């Protein structure tokens, strides 16, 4: 997984998978659910799903 | 044919040769898969003949990278056709347009 | 403690576009049901499709037939776009006898009593010599899914058709506000369905309801 | 001229509709460029080449 | 042959933990995994009974964004550490739990005075922590029985979001399964985890009871 040229990785992901992180990890100042509390990532999946 | 195109589509469709093109004006006398036989107009006879075109069609023949060439008509019985007007369409070919 | 829906009405618009509706439901179990029996509808749903083409004088598709305006395997393309519902067995033979010029269309197949032809006006081919004749008899059989003929395993003649054995068409789902006697959190779920006209709405309905009942047997006693 | 056209159709302007997954019936969170392209099958099958 | 499909032969439940459970159903119909996963998933997520904290009464707060001294939690943290607390209310559908507590120490779920009709899964589950010797904190909750997720926003009277379903979190999968010959099959894999009122199977099997009895009306 390291090119041996340079040492860094090599499976970096990109196109598609990187547009899909990007715009799940992006905010949004109105977005629906705005300033709920709560008790891990499992509520937020059920609260986006 | 491709709903969106640029009007080159006949012109390349007819030049290539691949299609059918009525010689003469005239009436579809006759048609089928294989055969179209049109009964030219009288005003383009020439004085000694019957006004009788035959178009024999090329069915299902292997190209020269093992495609299939096949000629099917686009003109119905009795339907009457002009000088330059495609008789049968080509591979590739929708109505005398080029359909790839 | 849940409201259990029911069908309530069935908009037959045209003979081939139904709408059915499913009234009352409770929040979320609208989409859930659309869903679910719109992929069970387009996926799973029985009907009767040509498998099976002998054209007298024909031996492969890739051939013509003199007097016949179509090529074979143009003619075996049109009869796979022939729709019928067969009642009470599996497949069927039916019989076209053609003579003189005009279209060759569904009609003119031969009557069957256990087979109706939903839309007769179906062209077949056609025939442009007086003398011309056609002659075949189609194999109709019923099954679900997509099943080609190459993935299928006969005399030379017998021309393999691929069998699209699904009725349905297109599907579509609207979940929207119902009218209750005391209730306002309900809403009622319209199906819209566009099928070959040889399928009941209503019985492609509970058809596709029973399919996933039955999926869901696994599910209700897990072990 | 193209947005004319779709209108004339009872088109959005945009040539972006609402889709939704089949998988779940869930609606695309953004509209989807949905129209007609022109697709044509090249002289590479696999079939010849596996 | 037409109206019969392929059952799951193979139904493999693998229990990660109490409240986690690990489902895999082989083989399906083709595009069967998909259906079956997101109804299950969609009914677990928002219709599936339960019971969970609605409102607490704190005394000396009047609002979320408030203080309390003693407290180590914030307002806000108590109010979170609520939404956590999975209930077991079988006699009534609307029950009150006094919650009484002095002196230096975590006050948990144990410390909540005892009510005949009512449960507490996880009996060790943190509500806050006092810092002070004479620390002291007094809290009526009110839980009620309701369906799926109601947020608090949708609805001093603090108000906390309704977790009425037991699931915690469920997931689905669909792999690549084959019998004989037919590869294109569905594998259905379903990660699930309760907040431990209810295992995750049965709660899999109330989904799937509540599906099949809305269909009622229309199995042959």
């Amino acid at each position: 997984i390291l090119s041996p040229a340079n040492g860094e990785p090599i499976i970096v992901p990109s196109q598609d998978v990187v547009l899909g992180l990007y715009y799940m990890t992006r905010d949004c100042v109105n977005a629906k659910g705005e300033g709920m509390v709560l008790t891990g990532p499992k509520e937020a999946e059920r609260l986006y799903r | 044919k491709p709903l969106v195109g640029t009007g080159m589509e006949r012109a390349v469709a007819v030049d290539s040769g691949v299609t059918a093109v009525a010689k003469r004006g005239g009436v579809v006398q006759y048609v089928d898969a294989s055969r179209i036989v049109i009964k030219v107009n009288e005003d383009e006879m020439y004085p000694g003949e019957a006004g009788i075109d035959i178009y024999n069609l090329t069915k299902y023949t292997r190209s020269n990278q093992n495609t299939c060439i096949n000629q099917m008509p686009c003109v119905s019985l009795g339907e009457p056709v002009e000088r330059g007007d495609v008789l049968a369409d080509g591979p590739s070919t929708d109505l005398g347009e080029l359909a790839l | 403690e849940f409201l259990k829906p029911r069908l309530v009405d069935i908009e037959q618009v045209s003979s081939t576009h139904a709408k059915v509706t499913l009234e009352p439901l409770e929040r979320g179990f609208g989409h859930t049901l659309g869903n679910a029996l719109r992929r069970i509808l387009l996926s799973s749903m029985p009907g009767c499709a040509v498998t099976e083409v002998e054209i007298d004088g024909v031996l492969h598709e890739y051939s013509t037939k003199e007097g016949v305006q179509e090529d074979i395997l143009e003619i075996l393309l049109n009869l796979k776009g022939l729709a019928v519902r067969v009642q009470g067995k599996d497949e069927v033979i039916l019989t076209l006898n053609k003579s003189g010029i005009g279209p060759v269309t569904a009609a003119d197949i031969t009557h069957d009593g256990d087979v109706e032809i939903v839309k007769p006006q179906h062209v077949i081919c056609h025939l442009t010599d007086e003398n011309a004749s056609i002659s075949m008899r189609i194999k109709v059989q019923r099954g679900r899914g997509y099943v080609p003929a190459s993935t299928r395993i006969r005399p030379i003649g017998r021309l393999l058709v691929d069998a699209c054995y699904s009725p349905v068409e297109r599907i579509a789902y609207n979940v929207e506000a119902a009218r209750v006697e005391q209730r306002t959190d309900l809403d009622k779920l319209v199906i819209e369905m566009e099928t070959n006209g040889t399928i009941d709405p209503e019985e492609a309905i509970r058809r596709a309801a029973t399919i996933l009942a039955e999926q869901l047997e696994a599910f209700v006693d897990l072990r | 001229e193209i947005k004319e056209l779709l209108k004339l159709g009872d088109l959005p302007t945009s040539g972006q509709i609402r889709l939704y997954d089949g998988r779940t019936g869930e609606q695309f969170e953004r509209p989807v460029t949905v129209g007609y392209m022109y697709m044509l099958k090249l002289n590479h099958l696999v079939d010849d080449k596996m």
